[PDB]
């Protein structure tokens, strides 16, 4: 169910994305607070999407990208991180860097489309 | 409380003169200082109201000034009908307090 | 929709959002475009806005409609110079208390500007056509700083030539999220504490030549203005009913003397002349520009209306507007104050402008003026100015005329050399 | 805090549409229940009588009733007022 | 404005005195009434002031217990009462409005402007 | 920044359009009025992103298609 | 006119969320931004 | 004398509310994130 792999190792909670996202959309004074409430709802998951496409992802839950990872965000194992840790923690450990991180790959997409450009392979 | 006091008692001075008295508060009463007019058979009345401004019917030879507590009182020309004994009391706070007058004879 | 921002005042509460320190702006390098602040619709919602802040912040305070009773008034008479002889008039009538079966015998000064004679007996002048309201005296309506903030989809461009007049192209232009903050002194014939040009004075009009149309002068110096309320006025207050208290002058100390504004006379010799050189640009170097009074109409019209301290004055500019030009001291002008005001131009909604107690002084800085032109023909081809009227959302039009809003449409198309891939 | 602000809305809102008690707030005439009463009880009820408005503008009419002394207060058979008319309004 | 005091009389010590005030030309609720004691010699002092609209009292210290204060809304006056005399007050008695402060939603507010409108004085002796 | 590129030449300006897009998504008479405005700005980013899907362009900054360019 | 404004309102941020459930539903699929998609689950003629 | 005195208090309604609500916590899901993996993109 819902958030069930959240004590769960990286690795393994990467297998319930799909549960998470389904979750997302599922008296005057009353009625202004609760239209407030939807049209935020709205509002958060449009940017999260937003960012993806921007990105080069859409329509996935999983998406590769040209960035290389870089040892001054986090140095660690493979292993470490998606056997031996959860998303909870990750989140944590590389809170710092998430803007950073955000940028490069605007700027990843950013080049990919300049070399889209050509009509020469570029080989 | 607040003390209050005045210092020229049983001043003297001719017609035409200038005349001043000065009065001193304990504490400080936020620059609120009143000055009254009594004179014997008589109901007092007030002269300045705050240590600057004049009551309403009360002639311009009347004016006033001072500090958080040295407070005067000046009469610009001295007339006959200012025989009084003259008191300065203090506005500002709640156990309001009159201090002793002082007497204003004709030289 | 805007939206305001900024840095117990209505205005604070209102634009509740907060402002960015250092905001930054775009600079556009190459684009022109066109502006009209005669067109301008930032101008028509600040107006409904600032009309909205007005009528909600009344909303909740003192009724006043118990008041509306028969009156008992004779003049004061007692230590009044002559400039105020008739002015004021000390009233009494029986009035309510907390208990519905209770009356008590009230006594106050009102201005005569606010209160009728009935066939003495006195009713106030609103009892014919509306209720009336008590503002809250606790409630600040004194202007602050406000920015207008666009949108998510929206621009706000800003023109920043030099010499713009509000209508045609710019070329230095910038994009802004907010504009600057505009403070929203209300205000008839001279305009308070807005911008100034930087160059020079800068006359702006829709159509220069047309007499129906009013002339915004932008002064590049401020004239500084000093009002007063020179008495010491003694507010009282009494009980309505359960929970409701209204406030009354009861007394005012010392000779009576009247209210008033000093401008220095030579600046405002010389910021007028510097006005003058600018209308010879428009209607020649070779004829005459007079300045005159108001035409006449209603008081809060003809006089120059302003808040100073929170009262409300009424003051006689025919001391300023009186000059021909042809190719130390200063300016006293007479005030009068009133407490029943309709406010923008509305009839009934009154309010009711509580005392304020001691005595009242404020400098203003007038960065602009509202004038007309007398009609005309040739003639003698001498044309004279008067102060104008004007509505209220001259008085915005006036900072807000170097802004636009602009909607942003991101999907276009044009021809290149690539096809679908497959 | 949102279940206290809710909370504090819920009744504001539902007392809206209530009767005002404005015409209540009259001065009152009351005397002590003396009928009837244990120890305990002496002086805690007090028989006040006034007039109180009708359907028509011009008519008055004269009610009795009872009220705990904790809501009536005394103005200086003596004359009493509520106890919240120099506070507020009183809506039923 | 006008003030009217009465009750000018000869008590014996051990007895109380009831003076009173009337006032006019002013609204009564909204101004306090002062009482100001003038000793034969000596100098002024003040006794106490009545809030008419809601009776609030206030008392020098000298009198606490001694004196009390009442109003009369409906007849516009004011009254102060000296409980037990002794010849030490024997004095002449004046009422005197303090011509500023109001009352508000958040309690009272004094503004600080003198004592007018004195009445003429009211002449009490305490002696056998 | 945004709009920067308002003054540059069509080719120029095409080299950043992801700053012109991450900008798109940034008293009861004022809260609806406020309201209202964040509909629409819902709305209409919606009512774009729709047209790209019907096109064949979904998920994309720059795309390419089979229309030919008319003279006219 | 409050109580009509609040009901567009509703209406309108309604209409906004079903698009975009279904919307989300093409994306879990691996069916978005099509109007036909193919898919790997066999029909059942139950 | 280590004596400690205890009273009847409360009058803030809010109090009372925290008696039911103290297990409760509410908190927002964020499904964006990024990980290290061998995988890039082609
Ligand atoms: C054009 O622009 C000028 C300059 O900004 C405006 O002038 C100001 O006007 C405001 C409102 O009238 C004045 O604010 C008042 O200040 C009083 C304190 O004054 C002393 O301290 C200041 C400290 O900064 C000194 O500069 C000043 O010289 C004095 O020494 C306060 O006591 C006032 O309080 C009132 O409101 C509060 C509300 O909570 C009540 O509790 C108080 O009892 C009282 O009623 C008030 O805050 C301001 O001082 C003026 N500035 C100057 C330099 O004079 C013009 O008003 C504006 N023109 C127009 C038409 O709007
Ligand atoms: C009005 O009343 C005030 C007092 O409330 C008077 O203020 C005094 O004025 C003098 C002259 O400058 C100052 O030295 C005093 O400090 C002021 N009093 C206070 C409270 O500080 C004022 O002069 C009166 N004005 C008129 C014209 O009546
Ligand atoms: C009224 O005009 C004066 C100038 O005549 C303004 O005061 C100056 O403001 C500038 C702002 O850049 C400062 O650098 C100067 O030092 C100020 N001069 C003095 C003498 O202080 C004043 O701010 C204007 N008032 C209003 C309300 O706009
Ligand atoms: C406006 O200017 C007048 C003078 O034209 C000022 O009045 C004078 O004030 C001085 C004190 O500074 C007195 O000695 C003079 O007797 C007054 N003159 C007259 C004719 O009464 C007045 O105070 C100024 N007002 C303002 C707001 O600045
Ligand atoms: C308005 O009032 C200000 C004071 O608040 C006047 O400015 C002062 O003028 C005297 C000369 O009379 C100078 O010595 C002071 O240095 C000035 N003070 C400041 C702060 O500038 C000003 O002149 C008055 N303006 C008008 C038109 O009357
Ligand atoms: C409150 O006062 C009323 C008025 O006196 C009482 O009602 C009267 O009771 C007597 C019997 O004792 C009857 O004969 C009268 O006809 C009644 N008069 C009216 C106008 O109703 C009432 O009983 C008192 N209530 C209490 C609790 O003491
Ligand atoms: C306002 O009007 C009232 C009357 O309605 C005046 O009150 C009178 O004042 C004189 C002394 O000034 C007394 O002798 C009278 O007995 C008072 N009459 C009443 C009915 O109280 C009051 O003085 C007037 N105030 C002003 C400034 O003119
Ligand atoms: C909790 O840790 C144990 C370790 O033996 C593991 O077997 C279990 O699956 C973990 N729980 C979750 C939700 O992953
Ligand atoms: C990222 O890698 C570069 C080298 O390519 C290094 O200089 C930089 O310090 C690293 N981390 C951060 C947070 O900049
Ligand atoms: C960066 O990491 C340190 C701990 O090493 C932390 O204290 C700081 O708040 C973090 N900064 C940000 C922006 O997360
Ligand atoms: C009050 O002023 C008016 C002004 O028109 C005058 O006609 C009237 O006689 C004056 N009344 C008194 C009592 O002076
Ligand atoms: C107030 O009521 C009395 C009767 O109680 C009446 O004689 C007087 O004229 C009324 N005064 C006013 C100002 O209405
Ligand atoms: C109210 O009375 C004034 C004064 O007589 C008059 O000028 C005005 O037209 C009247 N208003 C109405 C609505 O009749
Ligand atoms: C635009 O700004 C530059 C300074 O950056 C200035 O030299 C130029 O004259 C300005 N253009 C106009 C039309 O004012
Ligand atoms: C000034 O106004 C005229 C219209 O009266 C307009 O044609 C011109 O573009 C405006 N701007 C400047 C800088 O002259
Ligand atoms: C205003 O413009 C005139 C133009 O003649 C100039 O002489 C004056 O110095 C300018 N004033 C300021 C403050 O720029
Ligand atoms: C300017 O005003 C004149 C009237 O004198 C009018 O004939 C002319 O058409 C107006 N200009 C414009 C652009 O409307
Ligand atoms: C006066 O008007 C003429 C046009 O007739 C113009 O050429 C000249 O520059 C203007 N100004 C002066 C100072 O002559
Ligand atoms: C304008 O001035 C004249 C005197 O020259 C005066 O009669 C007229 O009433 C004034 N206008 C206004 C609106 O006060
Ligand atoms: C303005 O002052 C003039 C001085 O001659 C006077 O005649 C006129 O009536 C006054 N106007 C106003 C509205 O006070
Ligand atoms: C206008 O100026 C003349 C002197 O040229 C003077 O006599 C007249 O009174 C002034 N008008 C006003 C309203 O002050
Ligand atoms: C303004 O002052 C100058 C002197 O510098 C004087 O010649 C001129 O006549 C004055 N202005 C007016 C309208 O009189
Ligand atoms: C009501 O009880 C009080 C108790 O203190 C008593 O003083 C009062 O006289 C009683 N009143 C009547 C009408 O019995
Ligand atoms: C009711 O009103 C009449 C006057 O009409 C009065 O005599 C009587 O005392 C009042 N009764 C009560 C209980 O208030
Ligand atoms: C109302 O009357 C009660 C009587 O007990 C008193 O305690 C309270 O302070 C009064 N409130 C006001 C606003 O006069
Ligand atoms: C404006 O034109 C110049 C022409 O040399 C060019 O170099 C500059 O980049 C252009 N500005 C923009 C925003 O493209
Ligand atoms: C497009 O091209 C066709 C020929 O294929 C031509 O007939 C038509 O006029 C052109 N333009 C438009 C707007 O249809
Ligand atoms: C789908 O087919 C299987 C056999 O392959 C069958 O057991 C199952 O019941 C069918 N689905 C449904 C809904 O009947």
């Amino acid at each position: 169910g819902f958030l069930g792999a959240a004590g769960s190792t990286m690795g393994a909670a990467s297998m319930t994305l799909t549960v998470q996202a389904r979750n997302l959309l599922s008296d005057t004074h009353w009625g202004i607070k609760q239209l407030q409430a939807r049209v935020l709802a709205v509002e958060h998951y449009l940017r999260d999407q937003q960012l993806l496409g921007i990105w080069g992802c859409s329509g996935k839950l999983i998406c590769c990208t040209n960035v290389p990872w870089n040892s001054s965000w986090s140095n660690r194992n493979l292993s470490e991180i998606w056997d031996n840790m959860t998303w909870l923690q990750w989140d944590k450990e590389i809170s710092n860097y998430t803007q950073i991180i955000y940028g490069l790959l605007e700027e990843s997409q950013n080049q990919q489309e300049k070399n889209e450009q050509d009509l020469l392979e570029l080989d | 409380d607040i003390q209050m006091t005045q210092s020229p008692s049983s001043l003297s001075a001719s017609i035409g003169d200038r005349v001043t008295v000065t009065c001193r508060a304990s504490q400080g009463i936020n620059m609120q200082l009143c000055w009254y007019q009594l004179k014997p058979g008589k109901a007092p009345t007030l002269l300045i109201y705050g240590t600057s401004g004049l009551q309403t019917g009360v002639s311009s030879r009347f004016s006033g000034s001072g500090s958080g507590t040295n407070f005067t009182l000046t009469i610009s020309s001295l007339q006959p009908e200012d025989v009084a004994t003259y008191y300065c009391q203090q506005d500002y706070t709640t156990p309001f307090t009159f201090g002793p007058g002082t007497k204003l004879d004709i030289k | 929709t805007l939206f305001c921002a900024s840095d117990h005042n209505v205005w604070a509460t209102h634009c509740c959002v907060p402002t960015d320190p250092n905001p930054q702006e775009i600079h556009l390098e190459n684009v022109t475009e066109e502006f009209n602040m005669w067109k301008n619709n930032m101008v028509e919602q600040m107006h409904t806005d600032i009309i909205s802040l007005w009528d909600q912040s009344l909303k909740p305070c003192v009724k006043l409609t118990p008041l509306c009773v028969t009156l008992q008034c004779t003049n004061v008479t007692n230590n009044i110079t002559d400039d105020m002889r008739g002015e004021l008039k000390n009233c009494s009538f029986n009035m309510t208390t907390e208990l519905r079966d209770k009356k008590q015998k009230v006594y106050s000064l009102f201005y005569r500007l606010d209160v009728v004679q009935i066939n003495k007996e006195y009713r106030l002048i609103n009892c014919n056509t509306s209720a009336i309201t008590q503002a809250c005296p606790k409630v600040s309506f004194e202007p602050i700083p406000i920015h207008y903030c666009a949108p998510a989809g929206f621009a706000i461009l800003k023109c920043k030539d030099k010499k713009f007049n509000g209508t045609g192209p710019c070329t230095n232009v910038s994009t802004v999220q907010c504009t600057h903050g505009i403070k929203p002194v209300v205000s008839t014939q001279l305009l308070l504490n807005g911008s100034l040009a930087e160059e020079e004075v800068i006359i702006r009009s829709e159509n220069i030549t047309n007499n129906a149309k009013n002339i915004l002068v932008q002064l590049n110096e401020s004239v500084q203005i000093n009002c007063t309320r020179p008495n010491n006025n003694t507010v009282k207050s009494i009980r309505i009913g359960p929970g409701q208290w209204f406030y009354y002058t009861g007394d005012i100390i010392g000779d009576i003397r009247q209210a008033h504004c000093n401008v220095s006379k030579a600046t405002w010799n010389e910021t007028l002349g510097k006005v003058v050189k600018q209308l010879r640009k428009h209607f020649g170097n070779n004829t005459i520009i007079r300045f005159a009074n108001s035409s006449g109409g209603d008081l809060e019209v003809t006089t120059h209306s302003f808040n100073c301290g929170g009262e409300f004055f009424y003051c006689n500019t025919s001391g300023l507007f009186n000059s021909t030009w042809i190719s130390n001291d200063s300016i006293t002008l007479p005030c009068r104050i009133k407490q029943i005001i309709n406010m923008w131009q509305r009839i009934g909604q009154a309010m009711y402008a509580p005392p304020i107690q001691g005595v009242i002084r404020c400098v203003s800085n007038i960065t602009g003026l509202i004038l007309t032109r007398d009609g005309g023909s040739t003639n003698s081809t001498t044309e004279t100015f008067r102060p104008g009227g004007g509505d209220m959302r001259d008085n915005w039009r006036s900072e807000l005329y170097k802004y636009k809003v602009v909607k942003i449409e991101p999907l276009g198309v044009a021809p290149t050399r690539c096809k679908r891939r497959v | 805090e949102q279940m206290h602000t809710d909370i504090i809305s819920l009744w504001d809102q539902s007392l809206k549409p209530c009767v005002k008690l404005t015409p209540l707030c009259v001065t009152l005439q009351c005397t002590n229940v003396t009928n009837n009463i244990t120890d305990d009880m002496r002086g805690e009820l007090k028989n006040c009588s006034f007039n109180m408005t009708t359907e028509l503008r011009d008519k008055k009419q004269k009610v009795y009733s009872l009220f705990y002394r904790l809501d009536v207060v005394q103005i200086n058979n003596k004359e009493y007022r509520l106890i919240n008319c120099n506070t507020s309004a009183i809506t039923q | 404005v006008q003030l009217v005091q009465s009750g000018a009389e000869v008590k014996m010590p051990g007895t109380s005195v009831k003076l009173s005030c009337k006032t006019s030309g002013y609204t009564f609720t909204s101004y306090n009434i002062n009482w100001v004691r003038q000793a034969p010699g000596q100098a002024l002092e003040w006794m106490g002031w009545i809030n008419p609209n809601n009776g609030t009292t206030d008392y020098a210290q000298k009198f606490q217990g001694r004196v009390t204060m009442t109003r009369d809304t409906s007849t516009t006056t004011a009254y102060m009462q000296l409980n037990s005399l002794r010849s030490e007050d024997t004095a002449v008695y004046y009422c005197a409005r303090a011509r500023g402060g109001y009352e508000d939603d958040d309690g009272y507010h004094y503004t600080g402007y003198g004592l007018d409108s004195w009445g003429q004085g009211v002449v009490v002796t305490v002696s056998s």
